RNA sequence: GGCGGCCGUAGCGCGGUGGUCCCACCUGACCCCAUGCCGAACUCAGAAGUGAAACGCCGUAGCGCCGAUGGUAGUGUGGGGUCUCCCCAUGCGAGAGUAGGAACUGCC
RNA sequence: GACGGAAAGACCCCGUGAACCUUUACUAUAGCUUGACACUGAACAUUGAGCCUUGAUGUGUAGGAUAGGUGGGAGGCUUUGAAGUGUGGACGCCAGUCUGCAUGGAGCCGGCCUUGAAAUACCACCCUUUAAUGUUUGAUGUUCUAACCCGAAUCCGGGGACAGUGUCUGGUGGGUAGUUUGACUGGGGCGGUCUCCUCCUAAAGAGUAACGGAGGAGCACGAAGGUUGGCUAAUCCUGGCAUCAGGAGGUUAGUGCAAUGGCAUAAGCCAGCUUGACUGCGAGCGUGACGGCGCGAGCAGGUGCGAAAGCAGGUCAUAGUGAUCCGGUGGUCUGAAUGGAAGGGCCAUCGUCAACGGAAAAGGUACUCCGGGGAUAACAGGCUGAUACCGCCCAAGAGUUCAUAUCGACGGCGGUGUUUGGCACCUCGAUGUCGGCUCAUCACAUCCUGGGGCUGAAGUAGGUCCCAAGGGUAUGGCUGUUC
RNA sequence: UGUGCAAACACGAAAGUGGACGUAUACGGUGUGACGCCUGCCCGGUGCCGGAAGGUUAAUGGGGUUGCAAAGCUCUCGAAGCCCCGGUAAACGGCGGCCGUAACUAUAACGGUCCUAAGGUAGCGAAAUUCCUUGUCGGGUAAGUUCCGACCUGCACGAAU
RNA sequence: GCGGAAGAUGUACGGGGCUAAACCAUGCACCGAAGCUGCGGCAGCGACGUUAUGCGUUGUUGGGUAGGGGAGCGUUCUGUA
RNA sequence: UCAAACCGGGAGAUAGCUGGUUCUCCCCGAAAGCUAUUUAGGUAGCGCCUCGUGAAUCAUCUCCGGGGGUAGAGCACUGUUUCGGCAAGGGGGUCGACUUCCAACCCGAUGCAAACUGCGAAUACCGGAGAUGUUAUCACGGGAGACACACGGCGGGUGUAACGUCCGUCGUGAAGAGGGAAACAACCCAGACCGCAGCUAAGGUCCCAAAGUCAUGGUUAAGUGGGAAACGAUGUGGGAAG
RNA sequence: GCGGGCCGUGGUACCUGUCUGAAUAUGGGGGGACCAUCCUCCAAGGCUAAAUACUCUGACUGACCGAUAGUGAACCAGUA
RNA sequence: GCGGAUUUAGCUCAGUUGGGAGAGCGCCAGACUGAAGAUCUGGAGGUCCUGUGUUCGAUCCACAGAAUUCGCACCA
RNA sequence: GCGGAUUUAGCUCAGUUGGGAGAGCGCCAGACUGAAGAUCUGGAGGUCCUGUGUUCGAUCCACAGAAUUCGCACCA
RNA sequence: GCGGAUUUAGCUCAGUUGGGAGAGCGCCAGACUGAAGAUCUGGAGGUCCUGUGUUCGAUCCACAGAAUUCGCACCA
């Protein structure tokens, strides 16, 4: 029933996450990256996370959310190639 | 398996359709009351009834 | 008070002061409308009484956050000795400390 | 001494080796009993079943219901072959009428045809059942009789359809035979572990072990699903631990589940409403190719809710699962030639393997052998030394008084490695085991004596410690035994 | 303990055969194994054998359902043996623990209390069959885990194991 | 630097032996490798030219168990010269 | 010859078991993981040797655009724990005041952590551009070895322990000459054609021994020249301070 | 129809054993499933030449071996 | 999974006439005994598995579901 | 040392839907009996091993410790 | 030597919330009985092994020593 024996997490397996989505070439409106599921907002390149910063570029395609509160979960404002 | 348990397997009966539908039903009332409107691989909007 | 600009140092607390121009409180619920039980909510109306909670200004930097001038421990990296261990070269520098900003700016 | 030569251990483990006997092992084969089929005919008695004929029709307690029955009632107008009646009999046990019987009062038919305890007329359905009889038939028991068996030369006698026996099925069945029954493992054994999820360990990606320390999943649920409105919690304080009113309160609450992460004018709570757990088809994701499965993200057509964007591919995310063969369930295809059936596939769901990537089911082995291996222990050596032995530092306290003059706790620091436990690199392709005995060779952390230190050394007598081999350590009873 | 014999028992694939040129004052299958004292407690849990309401027990045929036939589903009816109960321990066996009374102390002895029914009185017992046990008392000896006698709660000794 | 330190048939840094022929802090010249450089004779890989894996030139130049690849000669009998 | 005969016969039985396995020279020159297999001292698709084909431009030693959070540090979960001050509760002694003791909270100094943090590396690492390189990277397919590394030292983790299991650093056995270190797997320096010349490295340079009994300065005197410790010392030299 | 053997034999090979049991050419069987309708052919009786094998024996041949080679046997050998 | 049996007041069970729910034991009380025991008498105690259907009315019919038990099947 | 079981009112023991602490015997008393006995009725009798943790609340969960018992290990 | 248990008022023993030293028996007395007995009641009787340490205070903690008992260990 209830839990006991204080402690941090509870040991698991090997992390299953990647980082697909060069976002500097062709990019179909889809999840740019892989780490944690469930999240929306970003419709284009919006790489912005606490620290030195983040970025992406060129790719004309409406909508394109991220993974979640990870690699720049924040939602910036539009961005594309240079002249689609 | 089969016996005295909540969940129970029973296929629907659209009527003229080709049946095929999996939906269990525990013992907590209601009893004689399947579900509702379904859309089997056939005409649009067809009768339901998962009971059998 | 109206009307703009810049536009996360405007997070969050706290002080003084002013306009019966303005604004919430407040007041009254005849009606539109509305509350599972309560016009409290919701919605409508009038303005007796204040500023005790907005707003205009303006005074503290606590705390959060964003920048700047100074530097020990710690630490990156490659050679030296030495029983362990420690040293040197070189890029920085815990964290503490000294300061900057509580708006800024135009018009009626 | 050349770890001499030589005759490759029976101790021990290993090698999915061998054999033996033996269980509450599996699979079969003889044999025994019995039913039935072929070898078992006739007579008598019993029981079951099917069919035929004959007789009667087996069911129960009170006027609103009568009665196989039922819902409609009671003295209501028209039915087969003499009996109806009122006081008269029978073959299997109980009633209404039927026949050649015998007659009167009961009326001619009739009885019949409106009383509570005694009550109505016409063509399939629970009876349609039961009871009796004749024919066919199944099982059991008895008698008789031809087969068969034995004795005898024969006649014939004894036994007797029990059999003798052939075949098959089910049960029981050590009476007989095999370790086949995995692994890891501080040798092995005992004790603990082999699927899966989620910290630490894994030493900032990733990935990463051990009977590594902590803790769980094998399900549950129509709602703990979705949407909307309102609301926001723990906990503490005050007035009255249940409740209510006020204040403080990012939240430590709660959110199904082992934890982390997320969330409050909220994915939390309360209430209402409602139910996207839809169909079809693609692109992408799992360093490095590899399926099922899963997830994120579109398109085409359409279900729910919302104003709409939008949200769903079940429950915030990560454990709750499993092939082939076969069977049970949903459209089609398929066998000289046709009809009627039985059979043979594509996709998907459900049912079992939780010793859970998965066998239908347990055990001893000193008579041992062989092919190998240190990747397997019980000794000796080596490391460590917690244990063991001894010393040192500080020193309470005891000692009549007086720590320090024997003894000396607590605590701390060391040496030896004689003891023991014992981390398997050395030898088990093997330096056969303890102790003693006997025999040869090479040394010292000692009791008396001798020379010394301390003294709880006044003296004496003792305690403790150092030194020393120079000489001497020469003996018995019980036990195979070593101390 | 089995058997009057075309017997029991045993051998063989069969034909046949051993024991029978025998016959129960027989022979086959076993335990004990002399002699002497002997001989106490329990059947709750196997094998064999006998009886046995009810339950369990194929296929053909028969009945119902299904299908203008047929599959399939299902009912009904069932020997020997077995479930049933009982007997049997010269059947495999089981016999732990506690309190009180009472003693200078410990034990034995007796009853109960509990567990699993009884819990052991003949003898004799730590005995080649008891760990603990070089058990306790003692003989004997200078001393003897040896031995003998006794007590004896009998770890895992005990009745033709 | 020293006290805390007793044991095995003859004792000492390789020896002699050295106040440095020790040791410590530095430094210089040599002997000393099949090292490095120079004269006469190679292999593999790649580049240039080439039909060429034949030559010429150019960069790297050459240790090896297990193992991979390749060349070779001793040999018998039967062709054609 | 028997817990089971002899001879021959269908055996040149089957084994994931041992051993065996012989001419010269030249080039290059290992590894000890994953999925599945009646499979685990075996193969196939793959981490590694070699050869042929195919494609194509990086890769990484660098730099640049991301993700992790350990060491350490700080101070941190939890469960302990040091002192003082303040407030509230309970008990005891005398007065409804105070004193003493115990538990919880806050602050400062003190600090604590195998399951933390106001802060915070190195570092490894996903995607895209360069000096370098231009055909390397990378894509395909064939034929293999292969998924039994260990030991010593140091730091460990599990472990009440055995000539370990399992990680980390380093180093060797591997694939290393030559050479010194007296001898020596790893310490230092430095890398093999032939014959030959010169000059250096290892190390050595007084003699045997080939090379200076070489330069400047200093120490020790102990012959120390090498085991050595918790502990003691006006042996001696130097420096600061009352 | 029951119980088996065997075969590539599948409910569709062949044969053995027990039981049951036809019709008849205005008949019946077969064409790899069963039953009515086509085509083919007719069992339950029998006989039947020809086309490959081995190698004792005779002869020949062989880029076969050469007397620890080759058949065990070129010498008494299947003898000592 | 398949089939059979069973599923009545605490316990063990009878009850197919569809129209009475009952017995033994147990529990309480009474009588009796000095009393306690045992007889003996009396009382209480039943969603007669559950739902639905059939009938006027069903424990006692039909259908569906569940429990218990046995045989069988599965138990890579 | 290791693992398993056990550790409830005097004794012997039941008690997992976590929310009732109960049975037999014993002890005291009542009743009865002349009385004592035996029933029978009533009462008392329980840190339900200990501490802590978990929950709204635990004898009935988790952790740690102690005791009893058994197997094993050790024993010049 | 090593390991375990034990070491409370005369005897046999209980007593861990650390802060009460208690019971049975025995001894003395009372009540009762003619009296003695047995019940029943009362009283006395404790360096709770010894020292030291831990605490506000220990029989009930820690350490050391002593005694008893058992196991183990070892005899020219």
């Amino acid at each position: 029933a209830h839990k006991k024996a204080g402690g941090s997490t509870r040991n698991g397996r090997d992390s299953e996450a990647k980082r697909l989505g060069v976002k500097r070439f062709g990019g179909e409106s889809v999840l740019a990256g892989s780490i944690i599921v469930r999240q929306r907002g970003t419709k284009f390149h919006a790489g912005a996370n606490v620290g030195c910063g983040r970025d992406h570029t060129l790719f004309a395609k409406a909508d394109g959310k991220v993974k979640f509160e990870v690699k720049g979960p924040k939602n910036r404002k539009f961005i594309s190639i240079e002249a689609e | 398996a089969k016996g005295i348990r909540e969940k129970i397997k029973l296929v629907s009966s659209a009527g003229t359709g080709h049946f095929y539908t999996t939906t269990k039903n525990k013992r907590t009332k209601p009893e004689k009351l399947e579900l509702k409107k379904f859309d089997p691989v056939v005409r649009q909007h067809v009768i339901y009834k998962e009971a059998k």
